[PDB]
């Protein structure tokens, strides 16, 4: 079967910039090459069919070119909504095959996180486990450090992070960090703090509460 | 106007069978070949099977030949995938897709179904617990949420105020805990003033366990 190799694997550019994505075939597929856009949680959306043709209703900023073994998808001027994974697909030979995708991240200017902290609910405490949640809201870039402290003791191995997909309108991320304790350990301590380090902050920011 | 509406996803035991369906509207169904395409979590797109318009022609990916059957009921405008002998490698979101080109050549897909998740696992279904997320007791913007803990399998859906509240909502990707159960949180930021007037209810839906929870989140 025909192997499609896409490059680059990831691409980060600001709105208004031109984006060029490549798809190379292991053997000639003539012009039998399509491009799809897939946003998080959505089905793929046909952008280009048979190398050079815009699908119905596709805006003019998307264009395709190439033939044989080399193909190019161009976004002439990126928009924040263009954050997505772009796939090429050949229909020259069975089975139809897809490339592995190029993930396009939209660069924006630096945005510091808004930090919130949530103690465990009383309902959850009547269960033996306590979850403390630290939220970093609407920040860029994606890299951030969260450190948990319980009575000023640094925690390790008892927290899990989740990061939202890049927002399609303002290109920011949000992050949750959940610290899981036993109810006994939670009731044995007083001050619960999450400390956040991020490029948008001049110095790290700590949010804390006292149990009670 | 073209719509492809998928049904049948969910949890299935390894070695088991499961049928997906895709009901279409907005085009002449029997004029077009149809396909199933799947996507394992965090992975790329893989074509599964294709069927001609009539369809007396079927094609299969090598990985499913002999245990998947693609079929269609043109009088019902419906496409089907009947799967057998399922394994963990078959866990994926499955999409139905319409061929843009007439006849039964190799396809390019102009319209796709919404996708439905098939989870192949011997683990048992477990509905989630829903806990409120409210601050200890601040500024002009208030963060509220609910923590959806200890459920299996994916997915859950979370809405706020029965869908009336959408701006400022962040529902996080689920995280697999060491217990083998999933956990996520859904948060929203609102004006601090609106806390004195507006009610905030989070609506959690876990279809694999038939669980529908509405949790009021109030300042504690």
């Amino acid at each position: 079967e025909i192997v499609l190799t896409q490059s680059p694997a990831t691409l980060s550019l600001s709105p208004g910039e031109r984006a060029t994505l490549s798809c190379r075939a292991s053997q000639s597929v003539s012009s039998y090459l399509a491009w799809y856009q897939q946003k998080p949680g959505q089905a793929p959306r046909l952008l280009i069919y048979d190398a050079s043709n815009r699908a119905t209703g596709i805006p003019a900023r998307f264009s395709g070119s190439g033939s044989g073994t080399d193909f190019t998808l161009t976004i002439s001027s990126l928009e924040p909504e263009d954050f997505a994974v772009y796939y090429c697909q050949q229909r020259s030979n069975w089975p139809p095959t897809f490339g592995q995708g190029t993930k396009v991240e939209i660069k924006r200017t630096v945005a510091a996180p808004s930090v919130f902290i949530f103690p465990p609910s009383d309902e959850q405490l009547k269960s033996g486990t306590a979850s403390v949640v630290c939220l970093l809201n609407n920040f860029y870039p994606r890299e951030a450090k969260v450190q948990w402290k319980v009575d000023n003791a640094l925690q390790s191995g008892n927290s899990q992070e989740s990061v939202t997909e890049q927002d399609s309108k303002d290109s920011t991320y949000s992050l949750s960090s959940t610290l899981t304790l036993s109810k006994a350990d939670y009731e044995k301590h007083k001050v619960y703090a999450c400390e956040v380090t991020h490029q948008g902050l001049s110095s790290p920011v700590t949010k804390s509460f006292n149990r009670g | 106007e073209v719509q492809l509406l998928e049904s049948g996803g969910g949890l299935v035991q390894p070695g088991g069978s499961l049928r997906l369906s895709c009901a279409v509207s907005g085009f002449t169904f029997n004029s077009f070949a149809m396909s199933w395409v799947r996507q394992a979590p965090g992975k790329g797109l893989e074509w599964v099977s294709a069927i001609s318009g009539s369809g007396g022609g079927t094609y299969y990916a090598d990985s499913v030949k002999g245990r998947f059957t693609i079929s269609r009921d043109n009088s019902k405008n419906t496409l089907y995938l009947q799967m057998n002998s399922l394994r963990a490698e078959d866990t994926a979101v499955y999409f139905c897709a319409k061929d843009k080109i007439l006849w039964f050549g190799e396809p390019v897909f102009d319209y796709w179904g919404q996708g439905t998740l098939v989870t192949v696992s011997s683990a048992s279904t477990k509905g989630p617990s829903v806990f409120p997320l409210a601050p200890s007791s601040s500024g002009g913007t208030a963060a509220l949420g609910c923590l959806v803990k200890d459920y299996f399998p994916e997915p859950v859906t979370v809405s706020w105020n029965s869908g009336a509240l959408t701006s400022g909502v962040h529902t996080f990707p689920a995280v697999l805990q060491s217990s083998g159960l999933y956990s996520l949180s859904s948060v929203v930021t609102v004006p601090s003033s609106s806390l004195g007037t507006q009610t905030y209810i989070c609506n959690v839906n876990h279809k694999p366990s038939n669980t529908k929870v509405d949790k009021r989140v109030e300042p504690k």
